[PDB]
């Protein structure tokens, strides 16, 4: 048989049968509901647009994402998410397939709970197992060390492992994320004269989020070349026309990453807390994480971010110790990769938790040893 | 395909005097749309034979059916029968009948025109919606066989001239519904042609004696299956399930009538309500035939469309409409009824397109001006202020249930009787047999449903007679 | 049975039987009294004309026009109009006969409770429903999306649907229709001698802006060729007489479209009321609103009307768009066949207000759902 690689994530669902080398079917994670009554009568409009759909009727519909951080917030909307997954984007009966999921670390225990709940009774998949959107993205990088930093679209987390060996004590996660990043931008362009309020024009304004914004080496001396020449500023042609022309706001957004205080958090940035994690570890494996960075998730797609980080890095570490960020080009799809690897491995066979256990045991078996 | 149909008379003294013959559900999607391993009729293949070179060169016929659009579709051609013998048998059928050779050459000609529609094309207008021809050498050449002007003709397909209060406005026509329009001319005036023969056939075979009680003899198309089962396979089965539901309403009456004459009356439940369940799911308002119908008029409709709807107005609302089975790898399904037959699934797919039969007034005004005997098959066609039906609502799946119903008013007026023609096996070996194919003809003939009507009752009657000297020993 | 297309639109009723390609009596909506004495005894002649018979006798009855703009404000002449549709042009019976009215939109609700009221009580018609112009016009032109302007002889409105839903904050409704222009064309040909007041030549003033007016590509240019070249004067021949020519006179009337300012409106013309309104809806959609501009009514149809209107909104509009405008060549009869289509829908069997339900919930039943 073959297994079902699910990656919920937030903000982007990408799914596959276990082996392929990349995805099958990736599309947005929102549910799109008609805000109008409709005047045309025998059309029969739908009640609710699921995934890529909702996309293309975006001028007519209210968009919400299921997941905030992470956690899942509303259960229906997920469910219809899993239906549209399993029975339109790959066609294919989970009757007879296990499934593989994943989540980021520290989450409520309830959430896991009722995932695995509503997999076996809505859907009843023969079994399923769950895993951590890090260690399946350390697999995908051909690596057993090192620390990795998986910034999605929900949220952040630095995940130490050493030769394999998770260690707990020294996971850190940051609520900071790219919808954060979306908002900010939405806030700032206000400044310019643009006003963006609609969550409709929410994905235009991640559509230049994405194409425009870049990460600055140093900021002041952008900042200042900015100030002084206008040979920065870029622009972008909107659905409607009236091309818009951004400056200084292009490297301003993803630089809350590394100044969390635009956007009024307390926490510090992902430079320190990488390196609050990276001492967190004992002694003994310190070179090897500071030797071994990686980086996943779309967050960490801006041009130029890997300089910065390094740079960054290098300059809290001790001089004497050799930095490194591996900053493959799949950064995105890297975590369903690991995972399709993990769900093709041998061994991996009897990890699954069986229908007749969840049923024998009831929904806790996850959070029990049988992990 | 179509339900031949004839009514022998009798005289006043019980003594046979003529006969007449009437034809129904002759079906015209044929014509156009054909299954990718079927033919269409044998009249293009047969008027294609190369043994007689005058037709071939007088219509300005291309000798190779690929070249041709309406026919390279389907299946170019099969060993199935020697069309040149066939057509040359023809040719002397119809020299030795009333009428002269005239009218053969018309028949032959307007058949060749009917060849030609196909070839059409229409570019749209860069600066306008309107749609006006590229080539016109084809719509030369047809128009000069019928003897329409060409320009005339491409000014009605491209705008067509229609009434409204008491003044003529012109109407705009996009590629699409002009090519709608040519595919529905073509099929009208093959429909009329046919009609036309036979009223001729019947007028000739007719003789002066007086016309009394007669009896009937119906030839109808069986309960075909296949497993790419579509629109025309449908409208054939539904009609064979209206055959069906007759005869076992027929059977029903004749068991009351055995019934009250022994005395023996009990389950009066009539047994028809069980079968027209499934059809009231087709004829009826917001059955599949009527959603449909409907569906076309819509002008965004696409088969997912149509597909949802049916879905969300008949799953688990209706008992006879449910989800289809996917078996030994079968090319496609969409969804599955419940016939007396057994499951049947069709596939949506290519339904909507075919459905529409929008007919052009102003192309049919100019046939009848024309200087040909087209005129008259197309002589008539579209204190109290009765409302017509427009042109574009025209469709063809509500033009059979309409042939259907002026059937079922006549045959039910006559007392039926059934016979029933099974093949022993696929080939020609005799004595041997294939159980399936024994099987299947008797599913499609409805005697599995006959022996299932009556075993609910009681089958076995036996007079005492035969009872006594076969069971009295017992005791 | 059958369903019944009537539409009272304004100065002209036109009805037909459901599912007809064209309506079958069509007429002006006047109503003809006599205002001299009559002196022969023993014809007896009727009190009151109505339909296009009074345009028989046009020159001894003081026509009167029982709705100004839409609002029907003399409720027995349409009592009258009413019975002679239904008796005199139709010859049919409304006891048996669904009735499908059409009514504009932004309209007292007064109005649609009156005309249920009439319709269930003094006609006794089994059901009866009323609809949008808009609406029916977009069903006729074979569309889903777009702006359709519809401006017949009471009053011009623009309405935006998208994918079959409405945007009721975008409809714009202006009360100049083509009774302004016809009256604007009175004034104006006072000043080269033709003098018209009485209501009869109103007809004849009508009827030679429907045959001779037309629209200009260019005002000023055309004002300047026709300052010196002659070339655009026409002649007319009056009912007994007399021909009369005119020369700037005829592209000027339909102007006052583009160009309320020549009688006093404060609004802006309807090029640019297209505009504001597809700048009102959402973002995403303002792109299909451009390339699918739907024209429908009868004032519509003033030669090269098109082609300025298309120069006038790429004007307006972004350099980046292709504007199309859809003139199909029945634009004043695209309501009723919209009607006629919508009333032939088997679905639409079940939205009818049936004769119970108006008795059970009184006339305002109009209000619900079923609007
Ligand atoms: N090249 C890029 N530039 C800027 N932002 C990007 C880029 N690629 C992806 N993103 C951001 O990453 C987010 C998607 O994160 P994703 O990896 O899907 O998280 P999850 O796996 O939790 O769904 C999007 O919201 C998008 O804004
Ligand atoms: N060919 C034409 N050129 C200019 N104006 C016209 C033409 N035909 C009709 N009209 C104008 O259109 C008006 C009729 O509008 P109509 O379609 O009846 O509106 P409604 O649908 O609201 O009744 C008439 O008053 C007339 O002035
Ligand atoms: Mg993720
Ligand atoms: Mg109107």
């Amino acid at each position: 048989t073959t297994a079902l690689v699910c990656d919920n994530g937030s903000g982007l669902v990408k799914a596959g049968f276990a082996g392929d080398d990349a995805p099958r079917a990736v599309f947005p994670s929102i549910v799109g509901r008609p805000r109008h009554q409709g005047v045309m009568v025998g059309m029969g409009q739908k009640d609710s647009y699921v995934g890529d759909e909702a996309q293309s009727k975006r001028g007519i519909l209210t968009l919400k994402y299921p997941i905030e951080h992470g956690i899942i917030t509303n259960w229906d909307d997920m469910e219809k998410i899993w239906h549209h997954t399993f029975y339109n984007e790959l066609r294919v009966a989970p009757e007879e397939h296990p499934t593989l999921l994943t989540e980021a670390p520290l989450n409520p225990k309830a959430n896991r709970e009722k995932m695995t709940q509503i997999m076996f009774e809505t859907f009843n998949v023969p079994a399923m197992y769950v895993a951590i959107q890090a260690v399946l993205s350390l697999y995908a990088s051909g690596r057993t060390t090192g620390i990795v930093l998986d910034s999605g679209d929900g949220v952040t987390h630095n995940v130490p492992i050493y030769e394999g060996y998770a260690l707990p004590h020294a996971i850190m996660r940051l609520d900071l994320a790219g919808r954060d990043l979306t908002d900010y931008l939405m806030k700032i362009l206000t400044e310019r004269g643009y006003s963006f309020v609609t969550t409709a024009e929410r994905e235009i304004v991640r559509d230049i989020k994405e194409k425009l914004c870049y990460v600055a080496l140093d900021f002041e001396n952008e900042m200042a070349t900015a100030a002084s020449s206008s040979s920065l500023e870029k622009s972008y042609e909107l659905p409607d026309g009236q091309v818009i022309t951004i400056g200084n706001e292009r490297f301003r957004c993803p630089e809350t990453l590394f100044q969390p205080s635009f956007i009024g958090m307390e926490s510090a940035g992902i430079h320190e807390t990488t390196y609050n994690s990276i001492m967190k570890c004992d002694i003994d494996i310190r070179k090897d994480l500071y030797a071994n960075n990686v980086l996943s998730g779309g967050t960490t797609m801006y041009p130029g971010i890997a300089d910065r980080m390094q740079k960054e890095i290098t300059a809290l570490a001790p001089s004497t110790m050799k930095i490194k960020i591996i900053a493959p080009p799949e950064r995105k799809y890297s975590v369903w990769i690991g995972g399709s690897i993990l769900a093709s491995l041998s061994t991996f066979q009897q990890m699954w938790i069986s229908k007749q256990e969840y049923d024998e045991a009831g929904p806790s078996i996850v959070h029990r040893k049988c992990f | 395909r179509f339900g031949k149909f004839i009514r022998i008379h009798f005289g006043a003294t019980g003594k046979l005097a003529s006969a007449d013959i009437e034809t129904y559900l002759l079906e015209k999607s044929r014509v156009i749309f054909q299954l990718k391993a079927e033919r269409d009729y044998h009249i293009f293949y047969q008027i294609l034979s190369n043994k007689k070179p005058e037709l071939l060169d007088m219509l300005l016929i291309t000798n190779n059916p690929y070249d041709y659009a309406f026919i390279s579709q389907g299946e170019t051609t099969v060993a199935s029968i020697d069309d040149a013998e066939e057509l040359m048998a023809t040719d002397n059928a119809f020299d030795v009948l009333g009428f002269t050779s005239e009218e053969k050459n018309s028949m032959y000609k307007l058949t060749g025109a009917i060849m030609h529609f196909g070839n059409m094309k229409f570019k749209g207008g860069g600066g306008g919606g309107g749609a006006e021809p590229d080539g016109t050498e084809e719509a030369d050449k047809s128009a000069y066989l019928m003897g329409l002007n060409s320009a005339d003709l491409l000014k009605g397909l491209c705008h067509p001239r229609v009434k409204v209060g008491n003044e003529y406005v012109t109407k705009g026509q996009n590629v699409q519904q002009v090519i709608y329009a040519t595919g529905a001319l073509a099929k009208a005036v093959y429909e009329r042609m046919f009609n036309w023969m036979v009223t001729r056939i019947n007028a000739t075979l007719e003789t002066k004696q007086p016309r009394q009680y007669f009896i009937g003899v119906l030839d109808i198309a069986g309960f075909e299956i296949f497993d790419f089962n579509s629109f025309e396979q449908l409208c054939i089965n539904f009609t064979n399930e209206k055959l069906q539901q007759f005869f076992n309403h027929h059977m029903f009456v004749l068991e009351q009538e055995e019934y009250k004459k022994e005395g023996i009356e009990w389950t009066f439940i009539d047994f028809g309500m069980d079968l027209q369940a499934c059809i009231d799911l087709i004829e009826k308002p917001m059955g599949i035939m009527s959603i449909l119908e409907e569906e076309c008029m819509f002008p965004k409709a696409t088969d997912m469309t149509f597909k949802a709807k049916l879905f969300d107005n008949h799953l688990g609302k209706s008992a006879n409409f449910q989800k289809p089975r996917n078996i030994k790898g079968k090319p496609e399904a969409h969804f599955s009824l419940i016939h007396y037959a057994g499951i049947v699934d069709y596939n949506i797919i290519g339904w909507l397109q075919k459905n529409k039969d929008p007919l052009n007034e102003t192309v049919v005004g100019l046939y009848q001006k024309s200087s040909l005997k087209l005129l008259s098959t197309l002589f008539a066609n579209y204190g109290k202020g009765k409302a017509k039906k427009g042109s574009s609502f025209q469709t063809v799946s509500a033009l059979h249930r309409e042939n259907l119903n002026k059937l079922m008013t006549n045959l039910r007026s006559t007392h039926p009787h059934f016979v029933r023609c099974i093949i022993p096996n696929e080939t020609k070996s005799p004595g041997v047999m294939d159980n399936p194919l024994v099987m299947h003809q008797l599913r499609c003939n409805g005697v599995l449903e006959g022996i299932r009507i009556c075993r609910k009752g009681f089958p076995n009657r036996i007079l005492y007679g035969d009872f006594r000297q076969r069971y009295r020993i017992l005791n």
